[PDB]
């Protein structure tokens, strides 16, 4: 086919505008900086309510409550200065795969391996927790959901589509396609106005919100992309592979920057998160270990270890205080 | 929401009664309960707590040993036995109830009151002034103290106000000195430190004529104190 | 078929993207790890007074 | 100390009792993962159980003398097995379905898809309990049209009895580990009773032999 | 005879260093290092029992040193009698327990899906605690130290410290020690040994009728527990029930033979407490790799 020929050359000739507008990489800028050496955190609380597998987790907006989603259908609400239990919410499926707190306070999402969100509404006149919404209309399970303004929730599923909710009537506002394979992760960006998806296809793709159109795609992996962030500038973000390999791409660069990996690490990243200065950044890995990378020079400046099985979820608070980690040991835990 | 009690009446002096708070409308088996008594042309006194799921439960020095509080969940009910009554225990009682958490906001409902009438080292706090003369739109300031410090380690004082328009219950204005109640209009704000506080309103309404109670939540006895009056 | 027209239309509306170089992008990372370095908690440990774990 | 936070406290024991309740109330149940190829008659096994939204997975819940059975049904997902299959890392038992109706290389690539899910990285040490149900038929096909159009290696008689047993050891030796899972395997028809006592028998066993790895004896 | 000396110091002093570090492992890692489960906490409670009973022997260990002296004072002699009584009784009946709790789980299957929570586990594991202390109680009430009208002191049973006159002393003596061997016999010896014997005969049986062999491994471990137990056990209990039948003659003092050997093998049954957790805890492989990678 033409067409076919046609796309061919104009993905060469956009490589090719990618490798003339580069320059000395990252390393040669950043190599005369003032390293931190040995950033040793130790275990301060340990939250220890679940008695299954955790699968994700996300920190509040005033940097003191935390929710966490387990396998054995449960969503619990922490404090994390006195490890008390606020609430704990049972679903109606178990199989759940993401989590996510609303801005407010007001608002938690979950959804998994029944292709439906759940939306629950937690400050109501009863005293208990209810169910606000049931967001249904994807084709395969739910990898990760974000709230918006309480309103607006975007959520990514594994059918190669992305969708935008308003959440009040409860249809599609917009949807966004384009990835070949599932889609597994996604971040927003903190003005809440673009936002980036990893695929399952080694392929990370940066949208637009409103009018709903891809514009930016970055490929340097070779395996499955499991997890994605935003770096804090709101200018680059930061993906890590199935591979034991995370990246940084740069969005004004629309190319990469600086790749993190070692020989003696083989297994695969599952969770991925910045600091608010944006110099450290952490990777959970499939090892049983976690570790603390040094983002502007790539060698590695710290290990989290104190788990017993592999760590799936990872977050940082807004302040910058504290790290919460969560494994399939069923334990959170709380460095600092 | 509704907590409705009954129950009262006249009695003698040194008889027996039994108090009944039906609630409806809410998770009633997670909410702590208080009642509250109020004598008559006097002020708020607290008698007595039952915690959620009943393993814990509080008197007052004045009442200790005579009375006696309990729940039913299945059916939703909160009794108060009464035994030796005097004359001294004519008033009229109050059904509250309170969920404590974090972020949560206690005495946020009072029930309607009963009425009774019997023929014939704890804080101490303090609103010096009875009355207040005052006109719609303009502003208005109470004063409330205590003997010691309410504020605590953790960082935040145990100081709530309360309005009582006349012929209704109370109503939960501010918790904690500085959080404004659902449902409560912006006009109304709270502040101080320390054992001096200050609840002030930038305009006046029809509908904001009452009495205004200070209370603290910081240790048990719960004591009220004689409360400022507002009137046009 | 019809995705190629699809992909060509993604491509070409890719294409017209107006880039920067490589130490523009490097010395403003630097620049903002370099002005937000004294409120990271976690880059210099704060001392136990205001640390609200323990 | 504490002066409100008394309550706060009651509250969290309360509820990590709860929590506590419910665990131990959910795990009692036998959980059974259910899989199949197309039209693989996995919509008659799941009737012949004793016994819009949420289209992904279907949950079947049944007791058979005093033992809770809690089957997952997931063929309605349409997506990459390798990223979701993980989380069925704590089954009891795997359930499989096969239609020995064999038109086109169906055989091959059920044999392909139970060699992918039986040397799996997860499922080790879960036995696997083989449905063989398109049986009824069986006989007219084999009688209609031979099997070395299947498998040309093939060298035996055209008998029902042989031809389903070459078929059933043909299947069985993909296994890897002989010595850690245990495929149990069965020729179903219209009977039912057949079918929910095997089932049973092989849940019993394995239930014993996951005793005797917990108590240590080995 | 003088060879009987050493290998009883010998013997209480290897059960005394190995018993103590094995079962501080065995809680150490049962009780911090790994999740609750049932097996793991009866495992833990043997580990305790044991552990307790073990550390208590340095003063038997110089009791004998000296001769018969018992240089420490009342409270100690009362506390320690206690202590020693008390967790040889539990651990012998944890040891019963943990044994019928394998037969169960394993001849009825469906049973223990359904009723085998950690909420029973608790709730059942305080019947051989209690049984111990009221068994143990004669030992906290008329056990104390005494003269020996030489300058020496001994911590026995004094049953009648009313009076002193021998005839009525060694009549309520030999008839209160007749009823206290009695029991030994009846409650620490026939019924854990019955409970264990008959419960791996079960197991064995099943085992051996369905045929889920794929080794030796189930039946080499159970008559490795089964014959150190009874090794362990046996010869104490018989010299023990010997001694309590010519108990009257032995208060005049001419069985010397039976005062040596009821030591010598009280010091062999008390290295079962040395042997238990090498058998019960650290035969499972996971509790192995566990402790590797602790330390
Ligand atoms: C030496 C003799 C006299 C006294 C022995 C006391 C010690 C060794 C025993 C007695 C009570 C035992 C504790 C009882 C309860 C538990 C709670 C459990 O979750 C961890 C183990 C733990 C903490 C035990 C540890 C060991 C223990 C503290
Ligand atoms: C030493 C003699 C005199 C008394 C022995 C008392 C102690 C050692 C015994 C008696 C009750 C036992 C406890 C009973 C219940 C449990 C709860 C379980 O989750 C951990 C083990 C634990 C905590 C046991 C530990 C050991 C224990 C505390």
């Amino acid at each position: 086919d033409q067409l076919r020929q046609e796309a061919e050359q104009l993905k060469n000739q956009i490589r090719d505008a990618r490798k003339a507008c580069a320059d000395a990489t990252l390393s040669q800028i950043t190599n005369n900086i003032d390293p931190v050496g040995r950033i040793q955190m130790r275990t301060r609380r340990t939250l220890r309510g679940h008695l299954a597998k955790i699968y994700a987790m996300h920190w509040g907006t005033d940097s003191r409550l935390l929710v966490s989603a387990s396998q054995d259908g449960k969503l619990i609400i922490w404090d994390s200065y006195t490890t008390n239990k606020v609430h704990a919410i049972p679903l109606r499926s178990s199989w759940v795969m993401t989590c996510a707190y609303a801005p407010s306070g007001n608002y938690v999402a979950c959804g998994g391996l029944d292709n439906i969100c759940s939306i629950y509404n937690l400050k109501t006149r009863e005293g208990n927790v209810r169910v606000s919404r049931e967001l249904a209309g994807h084709t395969g399970y739910l990898s990760c959901c974000r709230f918006l303004d309480d309103n607006q929730i975007v959520t990514s599923s594994g059918d190669t589509t992305c969708a935008l909710w308003d959440i009040e009537t409860g249809q599609q506002t917009t949807t966004f396609t384009g990835h070949t394979g599932d889609v597994m992760s996604l971040s927003l960006a903190p003005d809440t106005r673009l936002f980036v998806s990893g695929a399952c296809d080694a392929s990370a793709k940066l949208w637009d919100v409103r009018e709903g159109m891809c514009r930016q795609t970055f490929t340097g992996h070779e395996s499955d992309i499991n997890a994605i962030c935003f770096f804090p500038n709101g200018n680059a973000f930061a993906t890590g592979s199935d591979d034991a390999t995370c990246r940084l791409f740069d969005l004004r660069a629309d190319q990469e920057l600086m790749t993190y990996s070692h020989d003696n690490i083989i297994c695969g990243i599952t969770s991925v998160s910045f600091s608010k200065s944006g110099r450290l950044l952490l990777a959970g890995y499939d090892d049983f270990n976690c570790n603390v990378w040094d983002a502007l020079k790539a060698d590695r400046a710290g290990v989290l270890a104190g788990h017993d099985n592999r760590v799936s979820c990872l977050g940082v608070t807004d302040d910058g205080m504290a790290v919460a980690t969560g494994s399939w040991d069923s334990f959170l835990k709380i460095w600092n | 929401v509704q907590l409705v009690e009954s129950g009262g009446g006249l009695v003698q002096p040194g008889g027996s009664r039994k108090l009944s708070c039906s609630a409806s409308g809410f998770a009633f088996s997670s909410f702590g309960m208080h009642w509250v008594r109020q004598a008559p042309e006097k002020g708020l006194e607290w008698v007595a707590y039952i915690s959620s799921g009943s393993g814990t439960i509080y008197y007052a020095d004045t009442v200790k040993g005579r009375f006696t509080i309990s729940r039913d969940d299945p059916k939703n009910t909160l009794f108060l036995q009464m035994t030796s009554l005097r004359s001294e225990d004519t008033a009229m009682y109050y059904c509250v109830r309170s969920i404590y958490y974090y972020g949560s906001s206690p005495f946020d409902f009072w029930g309607q009151g009963t009425t009774l009438t019997v023929s014939s080292s704890d804080i101490v706090m303090t609103q010096a002034t009875s009355s207040v003369p005052v006109t719609p739109g303009e502003s208005v300031s109470i004063s409330c103290r205590s003997s010691k410090s309410l504020l605590h380690s953790n960082g935040n004082t145990y100081l709530y106000w309360f309005l009582q328009r006349p012929g209704q219950s109370p109503q939960l204005l501010i918790y904690r000195m500085s959080n404004l109640a659902s449902g409560v209009p912006d006009r109304f704000s709270g502040s101080g430190s320390g054992t001096a506080f200050t609840l002030t309103i930038s305009r006046l309404e029809a509908e904001d004529v009452g009495v205004y109670y200070c209370m603290q939540h910081l240790e048990y006895p719960l004591t009220f104190g004689a409360g400022t009056k507002l009137e046009l | 078929i019809a995705q190629a027209r699809k992909l060509v239309e993604q491509l070409k509306m890719e294409a017209n993207i107006d880039r920067i170089k490589v130490s523009k992008a490097a010395a403003d990372l630097m620049a903002y790890c370099e002005a937000h370095a004294k409120e990271d908690p976690l880059l210099t440990p704060v001392p136990a007074s205001e640390n609200p774990f323990r | 100390l504490s002066a409100e936070d008394k309550a706060a406290v009651e509250r969290s024991k309360m509820i990590d009792r709860n929590l506590r309740e419910d665990g131990e109330k959910a795990a009692r149940e036998v959980k059974l993962l259910l899989l199949g190829a197309g039209e693989s008659g996995k919509s008659t096994i799941v009737k012949q159980m004793k016994i819009v939204k949420t289209t992904g997975i279907v949950e079947t819940h049944f007791t058979f003398k005093d033992l809770h059975f809690k089957m997952f049904d997931v063929g309605g997902q349409r997506s990459e097995r390798k990223k979701w299959i993980h989380c069925f890392e704590g089954v009891t038992a795997i359930i499989f379905c096969v239609a020995l109706s064999d038109e086109m290389n169906r055989m091959h690539e059920s044999m392909k898809l139970f060699d992918s899910i039986c040397n799996n990285k997860w499922f080790t040490d879960t036995s696997i309990i083989l449905f063989l149900n398109k049986k009824d038929l069986f006989e007219e096909k084999i009688k209609k049209s031979p099997l070395t159009i299947c498998y040309p290696e093939y060298a035996g008689s055209n008998t029902y009895e042989e031809a389903a047993a070459y078929i059933q050891c043909q299947f069985e030796d993909l296994n890897k580990r002989k010595d850690t899972k245990e495929i149990y395997t069965h020729f179903t028809c219209a009977t039912d009773t057949k079918n929910v006592q095997f089932v049973f028998d092989a849940v019993t066993d394995v239930i014993i032999k996951n005793n005797l790895k917990d108590c240590g004896l080995f | 005879y003088l060879f009987l000396d050493i290998i009883t110091y010998l013997v209480f002093a290897v059960t005394f260093v190995l018993g103590v570090l094995g079962n501080g492992l065995v809680i150490w890692v049962a009780g911090f290092r790994m999740t609750h489960t049932v097996t793991t906490i009866s495992y833990l409670n043997l580990a305790v029992a044991d552990f307790c009973f073990t550390s208590t022997l340095p003063f038997f260990m110089v009791r004998k040193a000296m001769g018969g002296h018992w240089p420490f004072g009342w409270f100690l002699c009362k506390f320690v009698f206690t202590i020693v009584d008390i967790n040889l009784f539990g651990s012998v009946f944890l040891i019963a327990l943990i044994a019928l709790d394998r037969c169960v789980c394993v001849l009825h299957p469906v049973w223990t899906q359904n009723h085998r929570t950690v909420s029973l586990a608790k709730k059942v594991i305080i019947g051989p605690w209690v049984m111990a202390l009221l068994l143990t109680l004669p030992v906290i009430i008329r056990v104390t130290t005494v003269p020996g009208k030489t300058g020496t002191v001994a911590c026995t049973f004094n049953f009648s410290p009313w009076t002193n006159d021998p005839k009525e002393r060694i009549n309520v003596a030999v008839a209160m020690l007749t009823v206290r061997g009695i029991i030994r016999f009846i409650i620490g010896f026939s019924a854990p040994m019955s409970i264990v014997a008959v419960s791996y005969g079960l197991i064995a049986t099943k085992i051996h009728k369905q045929g889920l062999i794929k080794s030796s491994r189930p039946l080499r471990v159970l008559s490795f527990v089964a014959a150190a137990f009874f090794l362990c056990w046996s010869p104490y209990q018989v010299v023990a029930l010997i001694a309590t039948v010519r108990i009257r003659e032995l208060l005049q003092g001419m069985y010397k033979e039976i005062g040596i050997a009821v030591d010598v093998t009280s010091a062999l049954a008390f290295f079962n407490s040395c042997l238990n957790p090498m058998l019960y805890v650290f035969m499972g492989q996971d509790f192995r790799e566990r402790l590797i990678h602790a330390l």
